[PDB]
């Protein structure tokens, strides 16, 4: 009666709309039809490989007098020292470079390894790495896709860490010093990035009203940050400690601005950033995949950003660490734990961030890895040691949570494959039981069911309940692990260097099980690294 | 040095009216007063100005992560860019703006309750050599604004 | 591309505009001739440039010690620039070149050495003839996609019902929403399904008909010069490898020349040309009443039909860019808003118009006139997506102007502007809400009192503050318990209050009476949008008095009549219910435009629920003064729709209604006086129910 | 044909007057489940406007559901399902799920007996036209 009214009504309407747009399709224009196919045509099926064909034509351009590619060189090092009082485009910059830039298990890994060497060879032999700084002095704070096509020249230059090239570039500064230089990094290194989330509400927020070239948003071409960050690193690569030293100290010049600091608190903004990101992000529980990847870029960012930290500290050369006793780096670091503890639980949840969370525990791991390679340079009671002790003193909360983090999976190590765990309820196939499953854990004299409850998170959550015996197993087993080995390293390192510290006393009986158990894979030694001290590692 | 939670501090102004840099501080009774008022410490040889009802008390002070948290339901340090929760020590009463105009401006009072945004005052400190991410120091310069009215410590 | 190749194209279907010179009159066309120059015998001279060059570099062959101007430079650049410029203007028709070509060729003149500044020339021409290779490379696709598409289009939207009808086709959920999409998206996974009906093969083989003698030697050329003659003059360096590069990449060219290319019918094809030498015209005056020329050529360019229809082509074209820089070269004077009109014209026609002149705000707000922010406000007129693209800093430099504003007249055109800026659609979006009162907060504009101070006391200080009241009503929170089920936008509530009391009734009740038909409504919506029946009567008859019954004194209150028809339709939702009535009927009497007359006689029937319910039985009788006058048709509407009104007020009925039953009666009467008149047949019912159920230029 | 597509256009004519909005378009279309956006639903509008009006006129409008296809057989054939001159019980109630709206077994249990005027406990062919 009325429910056959509401089904016709329905219906005539479902045909009314449907009378709107199904059957037009490309209906009537002849030319449009044939102009939108074009633009089809352009943006589906150009976008191919010819390009085999470059490194071939540089072989071409490498011969004989001038050679001509060493001509071209010429030129641009030509364009670059004019004073055009700012930088322009110039488009066969932007063909030639990344062209060049194109150019570029053990006896074949040497062997590809000497023909890269040929390559950069071939290039630099030839001048080639003086334009690309020269054009990263020329211009200032400009961002400009010239810069991106300079970085990634300079990249492709520096790949494998070339010591040669550093000391043509560190002559290079020493003879025809720059201040100007320094200057447009820190300015190229000023605005740079950082995720904007008002910005990500907007476009989500559009994307709940608009269905639209989106990506933007993140950092604002987060990418070319991530690669000024890899040339600065792989420009210290192989311990330059003159290099190190300069970036320090830039003495030359009339003035010196230290990148070092720099950089600390240009990532300390990042941190910044993220950290307001899980303010956000603290509540709602599930995330799809725009923040997710917005996450995993900025992610790749830190990494990124530390490892350049770390290869300015990594030979010791004091002043580096000296300066950065004084950074404002520490507290970003807390704040990082503050996240990393909160994130790895929600994070550690179900099928979608498990990825995510491989993400923040491997920059867990190089980021403490960092302030290992900040920490050898100790003697008896770490000045920066206890500054090290002062900053995990503030940051206990999480470490508690992070400690119970690696419990969980590391007690599931210990678990895995008892009979009194593994013949439990099956004999075993890796389907199990949940409740079996549970009560073999809880009847193991061991957890809290919190633990379990949080076990009890997924583990499989499909038709079963029985896990898999092994898989959701070896998801735990080993891949929350190394990072925990790292940490042990780091607090045994600094509890056996500097005694005498009653909180970190605390700290390390706080979570012993996991030293303990890591004491089947660590080593240790003691040598003279050529301070003349017993320096034991 | 710095400023964490739970240290005693009071503000001031140095007004300088008539040309006379008064070094007024701030002042809130309580007991039988609703309101703040000001306290002159320039003077201080021969009038000695109180000191109980200008002592004031560093609760707690985040930013808007935690803020979120208590309005959907030892040693913090204080950051340029946290809004604070202020008691006065004397009263116990918490310090916040009040609903009533004597202007359009909004008028200053001790209240019980930590609810609502009223008592939490954002703070920015008023150079560019400082800026918002780091600890407040001993003896700085800052700016303190509403988050209910969301207008300044005037 | 191919018979199964050289670069004499014969058909050379492209538009490249048309060369009529003007005879050397010396006669009155002294500003007639005026158009292209002195013109002259040219193909004499295509008759010596043949005639000079292959003789010349035949006596250029010895390479003696001769040559004419002393050097070669001085022979050669002057005739081989000369040639190439005549090159480019369309002639040598291909047997011409053919010799010429192989005097180029010889597969000699490339075999020569040459010096430095003639193959600086001479690369040019190449260079030029691999453009006309593209050329003939881009025609040559179009060939390939007419008929194909007509293939396409002939065989799947056709089968697409064939599906669809096979399926139904009023049923749509996903097999006809598989072809159901964006034009360009139908063309999308159509042509990328290929990419991973065997017609693709067509398509398959043609990528690689247009993959690919000259290619291999213009690289063979340089790396001589490039190996052997290190090299001064690093601008001919710099155009080698542009060759070079043009030669190794062949196929980015074509990236780029993809989006210039278009296809119309036979038709369109004058209304192109025309426009399209008056386009160049334009773009020719760039080097420089330096203005005059140029606006008669704008509205021609306004004046076309072949205008609208092929709008992206326009944007393709990018023409309005080059209005944009001119105007920036004016702004370093009075033929200035022609352009800005045709720009805000111009953006206005299309969304993706709108969308292209969106970056270019961040110039155009620094730049006030008095106009050029029309047309920044043009870009952001309406669209939602833009609303939320936009940024918060400029808004600043649009207040900084405001913040200067503290005498006047002219902080008025932003506050128009910033009212496109947070409302665009109906609908206020909070975002830019949110920024707009945080200036404002540093920012303040007994100043409300003022306002019956300037209906003394040069109209603009009125419609000023007018502005003002407009946009923050306009920047409400949200429209329902959005704004209230919410945060913090009810901190900005009380900020809407705290700033402003009830007060406004300077202009409430006081402009609703002598400005007035527009500055009233200023303030409506914001007491609405932020701010039951205490404060109907609280402000009853304001307005609605004087409105109701001055029909025919027309006129700008005859024009300020259905600008406060949406006043009244707003608050559709105790003596003086009467003298709302009072106001009412008598605009009802009024009405015995129309269309918003019919919005506002949609507040005539909504009254009538809310309806004391005495005194609507009572009033229908003033009706029923006019229903037997019914059959005054818009009346004769009304009542009929009244007559329901006693037919719902009849469950409280049950002085009046004995001659109600005569004026049913009388409705039997005017039934006995006579689709239209179906008005009144479902009236009789009502007539019927309000003796029912009651019963149960004046 | 005619008067099947005015009664087709007046369910769309909301505001009844041979003109079209696009305010009326997603109006239908937030009530029949999607929720389009205006600069979507005006590139509905525009190339069926041909008439440039702003709106869309029922001329317009006629011979654009003219090349779509009575409504009522085929409204009839998502009501009748195999064709054994009736239409049960289950039959009817499994209908309802295409267009999604959803219902319990009480409400259209009575209202396929408010129109079994014959009482056969099914809905014939006879019965689309008793109830409409
Ligand atoms: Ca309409
Ligand atoms: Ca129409
Ligand atoms: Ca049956
Ligand atoms: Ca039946």
């Amino acid at each position: 009666k009325a429910v056959w009214h509401k089904l016709l009504s329905k219906q005539r309407k479902r045909a009314v709309v449907a009378c709107f747009r199904m059957a037009p399709l490309y209906n009537l224009p002849r030319h449009r039809a044939v102009n939108l196919f074009l633009q089809g045509y352009e943006k589906s099926w150009i976008e191919t490989e010819e390009h085999y064909f470059e490194d071939k034509l540089i072989e071409d351009l490498a011969k004989p007098r001038v050679d001509p590619l060493h001509q071209l060189i010429l030129l641009f090092s030509r364009t670059a020292l004019t004073e055009k009082c700012k930088l322009e485009e110039d488009f066969l910059y932007m063909a030639y470079a990344d062209i060049m830039a194109k150019s570029c298990s053990f006896e074949e890994k040497e062997m590809e390894k000497q023909k890269l060497l040929y390559q950069q060879a071939r290039l630099h032999d030839r001048g080639a790495a003086e334009m690309v700084l020269q054009t990263i002095s020329a211009s200032k704070g400009e961002t400009g896709p010239m810069v991106a096509a300079t970085l990634k020249l300079g990249i492709a230059i520096l790949n494998g860490g070339n010591s040669t090239v550093q000391q043509k570039m560190l002559e290079y500064l020493k003879e025809k010093k720059d201040v100007g230089f320094f200057q447009s990094l820190a300015g190229l290194m000023q605005s740079c990035s950082v995720l904007d989330l008002n910005a990500f509400e907007r476009q989500n927020k559009a994307e709940g009203l608009g269905m639209v070239g989106s990506g933007e948003k993140v950092l604002q071409d987060d990418e070319f940050t991530c690669d000024l960050f890899r040339f600065l690193q792989l420009l210290c690569e192989g311990h330059n400690s003159d290099f190190q030293n300069y970036l320090r100290t830039q003495t030359g010049n009339n003035t010196t601005v230290n990148i070092i600091i720099s950089t600390v608190d240009y990532l300390l903004r990042v941190q910044e950033s993220i950290s307001d990101f899980y303010w956000y992000y603290s509540g709602k529980d599930v995330i799809d995949e725009q923040g997710q990847r917005n996450f995993s870029k900025a992610i790749q960012v830190a990494k990124q950003v530390f490892n350049t930290l770390t290869e300015y500290i990594q030979g010791p050369c004091t002043g580096n660490q000296q300066s950065l006793a004084h950074s404002r780096l520490w507290d970003a670091v807390v704040g990082f734990l503050h996240v990393f503890a909160h994130m790895q639980m929600k994070l550690s949840q179900d099928s979608s961030q498990i990825e995510l969370l491989k993400e923040l525990m491997d920059l867990q791991k190089d980021m403490v890895v960092m302030l290992l390679s900040m920490l050898e340079g100790n003697v008896v009671n770490g000045t920066i040691g206890k500054q090290m002790v002062d900053m995990l003193v503030e940051s206990s909360n999480n470490v508690e949570m992070i400690l119970k983090f690696f419990d969980m999976f590391l007690k599931l190590k210990d678990l895995t494959s008892s009979d009194t765990f593994k013949e439990y309820d099956p004999d075993g196939k890796g389907v199990i039981s949940k409740r079996d499953f549970h009560k073999a854990m809880e009847s193991h004299k061991h957890y809290t069911q919190s633990e379990t409850e949080f076990l009890l998170s997924c583990a499989e959550t499909d038709e079963n309940e029985t896990l898999d015996y092994e898989e959701f197993v070896k998801r735990f087993h080993e891949p929350a692990k190394d990072i925990g080995f790292n940490v042990a390293v780091l607090l045994t390192n600094l509890s056996e260097h500097m005694p005498n510290d009653t909180r970190l006393q605390t700290f390390l009986e706080l979570a012993e099980s996991v030293l303990n158990y890591f004491q089947p894979f660590l080593g240790r030694i003691e040598i003279m690294g050529s301070a003349k001290r017993i320096e034991r590692v | 040095q710095f400023l964490r939670t739970d240290d005693e501090v009071v503000l001031q102004c140095t007004a300088t009216i008539h040309k006379e840099q008064q070094k007024l501080c701030l002042a809130a009774e309580g007991f039988g007063n609703r309101l703040c008022f000001l306290e002159s410490t320039s003077n201080s040889k021969n009038v000695p100005p109180d000191l109980s009802i200008c002592t004031f008390v560093l609760e707690q002070s985040l930013s808007v992560r935690a803020l979120q948290e208590m309005l959907a339901n030892g040693h913090r340090t204080l950051l340029y860019g946290h809004a604070i929760l202020l008691r006065h020590s004397y009263s116990g009463m918490y310090l916040c703006c009040l609903s009533t105009s004597r202007k359009l401006a909004f008028d200053v009072g001790l209240q019980e309750d930590t609810t609502g945004e009223a008592c939490w005052w954002t703070i920015h400190p008023a150079s560019k050599q400082r800026s918002e991410g780091e600890k407040v120091r001993v003896g700085d310069d800052l700016i303190l604004v509403s988050v209910s009215s969301e207008r300044y410590l005037h | 591309l191919f018979p199964d190749g050289l670069p004499g194209i014969g058909l050379s279907t492209s538009l490249r505009p048309r060369m009529q010179f003007s005879s050397p009159s010396f006669v009155s066309i002294n500003n007639e001739c005026y158009q292209y120059s002195p013109e002259f015998p040219l193909d004499i001279l295509k008759a010596k440039t043949i005639q000079m060059l292959t003789e010349a570099v035949q006596e250029g062959s010895l390479h003696a010690r001769d040559p004419v101007g002393g050097t070669t430079e001085f022979l050669f650049v002057p005739l081989i620039k000369l040639f190439y410029t005549l090159l480019i203007m369309g002639i040598f028709h291909n047997e011409d070149l053919k010799h010429i070509l192989q005097l180029i060729e010889p597969s000699g003149l490339l075999q020569m050495k040459l010096p430095e500044p003639v193959k600086l020339q001479m690369c040019l021409l190449l260079q030029y003839l691999c453009d006309c290779q593209v050329r003939h490379r881009i025609e040559a696709i179009v060939a390939f996609s007419d008929d194909f598409v007509a293939k396409l289009q002939d065989n799947q939207r056709f089968r697409y019902n064939e599906v669809m009808q096979a399926l139904n086709e009023c049923p749509c959920p996903e097999e006809i929403r598989d072809q159901l999409l964006d034009f360009h998206e139908d063309l999308m996974t159509h042509c990328g399904i290929e990419l991973d009906l065997t017609i693709r093969g067509r398509l398959l083989s043609l990528v690689e008909k247009v993959t690919y003698t000259l290619q291999q030697l213009i690289s063979e050329t340089m790396v001589r010069w490039a190996q052997e003659s290190v090299i001064e003059d690093p601008e001919l360096v710099r155009a080698m490898f542009v060759l070079l590069h043009r030669q190794y990449d062949g196929i980015g060219g074509l990236v780029r020349a993809l989006p210039k290319t278009y296809t119309i019918n036979g038709v369109s094809v004058e209304d192109t040309i025309n426009l399209l030498a008056s386009l160049g015209q334009i773009r020719s005056l760039l080097s420089v009443e330096e203005e005059k020329l140029m606006i008669r050529g704008l509205g021609d360019i306004m004046n076309n039909k072949v205008f609208y229809q092929h709008p992206n082509l326009m944007r393709a074209l990018g023409m309005h860019e080059t209005v944009m820089e001119v105007m920036v070269n004016v702004l370093g004077p009075k033929m200035v808003a022609n352009c800005c009109r045709f720009l805000c014209y111009f953006c206005r026609i299309s969304r993706q118009n709108q969308k292209a002149m969106f970056d270019h705000l961040s110039y155009l707000l620094e730049n006030s006139s008095v106009t050029p922010l029309d047309v920044a406000a043009a870009s952001v007129m309406d669209n939602n997506e833009l609303a939320l693209a936009l940024r918060e800093p400029d808004l600043e430099k649009v207040v900084r102007y405001l913040a200067g504003c503290g005498l006047p007249v002219e902080g008025e055109r932003y506050l128009d502007f910033l009212r496109f800026a947070v409302f665009c659609n109906g609908e206020s979006v909070e975002e830019n809400a949110n920024v707009v009162v945080r200036l404002l907060i540093r920012r303040p504009e007994g100043l409300l009192a003022a306002m019956e101070e300037a209906i003394k006391i040069g109209n603009a200080i009125m419609t000023f503050y007018a502005a003002l009241i407009d946009l923050l009503g306009r920047c409400a929170p949200e429209m329902h318990l959005i704004h209230a089920a919410k945060g913090e936008a009810i901190r900005i509530r009380s900020i809407l209050r705290s700033l402003i009391p009830l007060g406004d009734l300077v202009g409430v009740i006081s402009i609703a009476f002598q400005f007035c038909p527009d500055h009233k409504a200023a303030m409506v919506l914001f007491l609405d949008r932020v701010y039951v029946q205490d404060f109907l009567l609280h402000l009853l008859e304001v307005g609605f008095l004087p409105d109701l019954r001055a029909a025919a004194s027309l006129t700008d209150m005859a024009l300020a009549l259905n600008r406060y028809l949406c006043t009244a339709v707003l608050p559709l939702l105790l003596f003086a219910g009467t003298e709302h009535h009072a106001s009412l009927i008598d605009s009802l009497l009024h009405t015995v435009k129309g269309c918003s007359l019919t919005k506002a006689q949609r507040d005539s029937i909504e009254v009538c629920l809310l309806s004391r319910p005495s005194m609507m039985q009572h009033l229908l009788r003033r009706l029923v003064f006019d229903v037997p006058l019914l059959n005054k048709m818009p009346l004769k509407l009304l009542t009929n729709h009244y007559e329901r009104c006693w037919k719902y007020y009849c469950l409280p009925g049950g002085a009046s209604e004995e001659e109600l039953h005569l004026s049913r009666k009388l409705f039997w009467g005017i039934f006995d006086a006579l689709y239209e008149q179906e008005l009144f047949k479902l009236a009789l019912p009502c007539l019927s129910a309000v003796a029912g159920a009651l019963p149960p230029n004046f | 044909q005619i008067a099947e597509f005015k009664e087709a256009f007046s369910l769309f004519d909301k505001d009844g007057d041979g003109t079209i909005t696009t305010k009326e378009l997603g109006t239908v279309m937030r009530s029949l489940g999607q929720n389009p956006t205006e600069a979507e639903l005006q590139d509905m509008i525009n190339e069926v406007d041909a008439d440039g009006n702003g709106t869309i006129d029922f001329p317009e409008f006629l011979t654009m559901m003219a090349r779509k296809m009575e409504e009522i057989r085929e409204a009839f054939r998502v009501f009748d399902k195999d064709g054994n001159g009736y239409i049960s019980a289950a039959e009817l109630r499994h209908v309802m799920t295409n267009l999604g709206e959803k219902l319990t077994d009480e409400e259209v249990d009575e209202m396929i007996r408010e129109a079994d005027i014959d009482g056969d406990g099914q809905v014939n062919y006879e019965e689309f036209v008793q109830m409409m």
